[PDB]
RNA sequence: UGGAGAGUUUGAUCCUGGCUCAGGACGAACGCUGGCGGCGUGCUUAACACAUGCAAGUCGAACGGAAAGGUCUCUUCGGAGAUACUCGAGUGGCGAACGGGUGAGUAACACGUGGGUGAUCUGCCCUGCACUUCGGGAUAAGCCUGGGAAACUGGGUCUAAUACCGGAUAGGACCACGGGAUGCAUGUCUUGUGGUGGAAAGCGCUUUAGCGGUGUGGGAUGAGCCCGCGGCCUAUCAGCUUGUUGGUGGGGUGACGGCCUACCAAGGCGACGACGGGUAGCCGGCCUGAGAGGGUGUCCGGCCACACUGGGACUGAGAUACGGCCCAGACUCCUACGGGAGGCAGCAGUGGGGAAUAUUGCACAAUGGGCGCAAGCCUGAUGCAGCGACGCCGCGUGGGGGAUGACGGCCUUCGGGUUGUAAACCUCUUUCACCAUCGACGAAGGUCCGGGUUCUCUCGGAUUGACGGUAGGUGGAGAAGAAGCACCGGCCAACUACGUGCCAGCAGCCGCGGUAAUACGUAGGGUGCGAGCGUUGUCCGGAAUUACUGGGCGUAAAGAGCUCGUAGGUGGUUUGUCGCGUUGUUCGUGAAAUCUCACGGCUUAACUGUGAGCGUGCGGGCGAUACGGGCAGACUAGAGU
């Protein structure tokens, strides 16, 4: 680059590109685990992971990675999967 | 630019005295050159072309200046030649030479051109100002006791002054009544043989 | 952010002025919101006319005004009665006038007689 | 409120019908010539390749620090003291997505205009309401070392924060059941119970220095997405389509949706031109025209697309990320051959292409923007200047007398005629240039400074303008310094002489030239224009020669060899009704500029300010029902039996 500011800028794009990817593999694995517990037709587990998912995906969201919408609908998908069950 | 050559030249090609006075003229009325006591054909383009060319000489007006003229002329109401011929009867150096203040036109225009006059209190060096109903027209304190200025001061009589300005004592100045519609206009020219000119 | 600004629309060394809501993420003559007045100074006090009635709507909406316009707004008194100062009186002024076209052509008329 | 024609087929005529011309226009170019000013405007071809300098930073009132400066400073006699204003590098915040450029791609919801969004997002800004609570682990910098020719990079220690991370409590997240209003089907809005949940950060202070943080209600603004309608050529392109068209369950996104996926159905589109081919950024507008139309998209203003070529994501409120990232490709450069670097379609400039398009200018004084509590710093945006008659507009180069129709030139019927009041001479005035002098407006503001406590307010001070010692004023001298270009057979204004002899040449068309050429060349005279005048190219006009306004087809070009019939277009008399067409009115919208009109300001004009039209349309509401159409009947004249 150029532009003195867009060398130090270049720099806190991977250090947000790092943070942002860690908080959003994490919500894959917590989604992923209740998948299972749903797919077990337990109800025990699954009750208490859709707690602790939606507990995520919320604090995801405060965090500036997901957005608020994104989290409403993920929230929504899992709690309805686990009515069928 | 101006025109800047003989006057009585332009006056015989267009077979009528457009100075006030010349014994130059009615010598030879006829065209100049060395063709010029011919029987010529008279077309109906030259009956338009020379009618308009009576107004340039008249006025000292260029082509393109003279065809601005026209561009507002037939844009407002009224007529056309009626209009015409009202704006350029409004220009300032035609206003001195109406006023007595110039024996010709072409001395009405250097005293515009040199600065010897104002309108309302501002100093003007533009022959083709136009002015407006209720312009003063002062002239130079400078300007006062000058000799083409004050040359002009007994010879107050011999031509006519029109009834749409106004001349007053010692202090001059010239008082604008209203715009000059047309039986105050001096005719050396007809003004429809202008209009249809154009429309070719 | 909304902002209250001057439009450059007159000659090279004639700079007219318009009072325009715009927003900040565009160039001067750029397509205004609304103009609401407008500022030549170039007569001797200055031409000054704020609208009064649609700067106290934009103003009490979040329309943040640049430096000249907010001296603008003291001068015809519209920051005053929108902040709650006491100088809520218009404070301009106009330059002292002319006699008209008519009046002096006739007191030439009186002089002459 | 606004419309002109002429030439040319014939021995002559009328008609038909082509061709050519006169006018306007330009981002122009070339030829001849060239005084000044005001104000516009300038790579149309190679989206070709680019040397050098600049075009985006800011905050110490977020934080650790202390390389530079200024200090109280030890006193070294060139070594000191973070305690300290101040500040290079660094972390952190915000900005960098705006502004500026270009027009390659694009025949498309790209644009224009009008709607929808009960299908959505929106940093900073404004306001209502809540809150601002406990803790923790690092690390850049620094310091010490390793690799590398470089560009850069490794490791060990070390230190902060408004950096980061984990809890407490906080409804506009989520699930289920409720009422209550609402309609336009999915529903939306508002409230209730129960069960799950998710924030924050401090820093400064002369002693009213003051700035910030987070969650939620509502605005404002910017934006996304869907739809009606409108603006090219081509059928010597006629079958296109398989995630294709629809459904269901999941996924996905800010949001609807085949956007993606599985499964099921077998559709969708097309002669009202599908699928192809060619070309093109679209528009406000500009040019022309009496209008209707035709041509065009240059300055300026709007939206879109791209940023060496192609592809991709990251970060963020927001990304075609020009002056960011990563991969591939072409090209240029560096290398110790292991590897690295670069992207003017920013401003200025260079090369090249071309008929052809400018300075490696000045300033942040004004206006707009970024950051900052603020002073300020940044700004090739912008304001201005330079260069080019490139355009438009304006003004000069003299004026008043003056016959002795002077000299000369040209013509001559040798008498004269003409250039020509034109010179000469006498005389008047100096706009501009020139010299001298004064000297701005843009600055009811920018900074400091007393009162004016605050905010504000000015008595009033200080200095602050790139343009610029410019414009403008005043003085000085003298007609003094300043005219050319085309054309003259007809259209079409303007005619003779000599030279030449189908030669040399001219010419837009008909044509002129072969020994008396108003058409070739020069001369005199003349006409049209004038700091310009011609020529070429291009567009419209004339052209009623694509004809809606506004044409034709017996013989001039033009009725299919004839019929049947599909789509389509058109339809007798009458009752009732609907109100789609049509028509009236009103609201919303049709940006600004441009254009028309009227006033104002630049000494006038161009130019520019304001007001009103215009914006022919489109949407919403409410009237009318004659005509057209729809719907529900009647009729017998057309048609058929
Ligand atoms: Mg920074
Ligand atoms: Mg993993
Ligand atoms: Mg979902
Ligand atoms: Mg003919
Ligand atoms: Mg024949
Ligand atoms: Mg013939
Ligand atoms: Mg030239
Ligand atoms: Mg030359
Ligand atoms: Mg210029
Ligand atoms: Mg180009
Ligand atoms: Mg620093
Ligand atoms: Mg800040
Ligand atoms: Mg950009
Ligand atoms: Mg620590
Ligand atoms: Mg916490
Ligand atoms: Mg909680
Ligand atoms: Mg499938
Ligand atoms: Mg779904
Ligand atoms: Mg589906
Ligand atoms: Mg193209
Ligand atoms: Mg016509
Ligand atoms: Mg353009
Ligand atoms: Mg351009
Ligand atoms: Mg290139
Ligand atoms: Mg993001
Ligand atoms: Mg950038
Ligand atoms: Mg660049
Ligand atoms: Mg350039
Ligand atoms: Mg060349
Ligand atoms: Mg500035
Ligand atoms: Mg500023
Ligand atoms: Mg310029
Ligand atoms: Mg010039
Ligand atoms: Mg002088
Ligand atoms: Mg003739
Ligand atoms: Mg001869
Ligand atoms: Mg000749
Ligand atoms: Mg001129
Ligand atoms: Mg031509
Ligand atoms: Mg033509
Ligand atoms: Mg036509
Ligand atoms: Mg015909
Ligand atoms: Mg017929
Ligand atoms: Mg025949
Ligand atoms: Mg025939
Ligand atoms: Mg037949
Ligand atoms: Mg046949
Ligand atoms: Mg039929
Ligand atoms: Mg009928
Ligand atoms: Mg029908
Ligand atoms: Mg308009
Ligand atoms: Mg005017
Ligand atoms: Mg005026
Ligand atoms: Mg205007
Ligand atoms: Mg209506
Ligand atoms: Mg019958």
């Amino acid at each position: 680059a150029n532009i003195k500011s867009q060398q130090k800028r270049n720099r806190t794009n991977e250090r947000a590109r790092l943070r942002n990817k860690a908080v959003k593999s994490s919500l894959r694995t917590a989604v992923r685990a209740f998948r299972e517990a749903a797919h077990a037709g337990d109800k025990a587990k699954a009750a208490e992971l859709l707690a602790s998912t939606n507990r995520k995906l919320d604090k995801a969201a405060s965090k500036g990675v997901i957005h608020k919408n994104q989290a409403a609908n993920k929230k929504s998908a899992l709690a309805q999967a686990l009515n069928k069950l | 630019a101006r025109y800047t050559g003989p006057v009585t030249r332009k006056s015989r090609r267009l077979r009528t005295d457009l100075v006030g006075g010349d014994q130059a003229f009615e010598k030879r009325p006829y065209p100049p050159g060395q063709h010029g006591r011919a029987r010529i054909k008279e077309s109906e383009y030259l009956l338009q072309l020379q009618e308009k060319q009576k107004a340039r000489f008249t006025y000292g007006v260029m082509e393109k200046q003279f065809r601005r003229y026209y561009e507002e002329a037939v844009r407002q109401p009224g007529k056309t030649g009626e209009e015409l011929l009202k704006i350029l009867e409004s220009r300032l150096d035609n206003v001195i030479y109406r006023a007595g203040l110039a024996r010709t036109r072409r001395m009405a225009r250097q005293l515009v051109s040199h600065g010897h006059f104002n309108v309302n209190g501002v100093h003007v060096n533009v022959p083709s100002y136009r002015v407006s109903q209720y312009d003063i027209v002062d002239v130079r304190d400078k300007s006062l006791n000058t000799v083409p200025f004050q040359i002009a001061r007994e010879t107050a009589g011999e031509r006519p002054i029109p009834s749409w300005l106004q001349v007053v004592g010692e202090r001059q100045r010239v008082l604008i009544h209203q715009l000059p519609e047309r039986a105050q206009i001096d005719v050396p020219l007809t003004e429809q043989l202008i209009v249809e000119y154009y429309s070719k | 952010a909304v902002k209250i600004k001057l439009t450059r629309l007159g000659k090279i060394r004639n700079p007219q002025y318009r009072v325009a809501v715009a927003d900040a993420r565009t160039r001067r003559d750029g397509r205004a919101i609304e103009v609401i007045g407008r500022y030549h100074p170039k007569e001797e006090p200055s031409l000054i006319e704020i609208n009064s009635e649609r700067a106290q709507y934009w103003l009490s909406v979040g329309a943040q005004p640049t430096e000249p316009v907010l001296k603008l707004l003291k001068i015809t008194g519209d920051w005053q009665k929108f902040k709650g100062l006491p100088g809520a009186q218009g404070r301009l002024k106009v330059a002292a006038p002319k006699p008209s076209k008519l009046e002096v052509f006739n007191a030439a008329l009186a002089a002459a007689d």
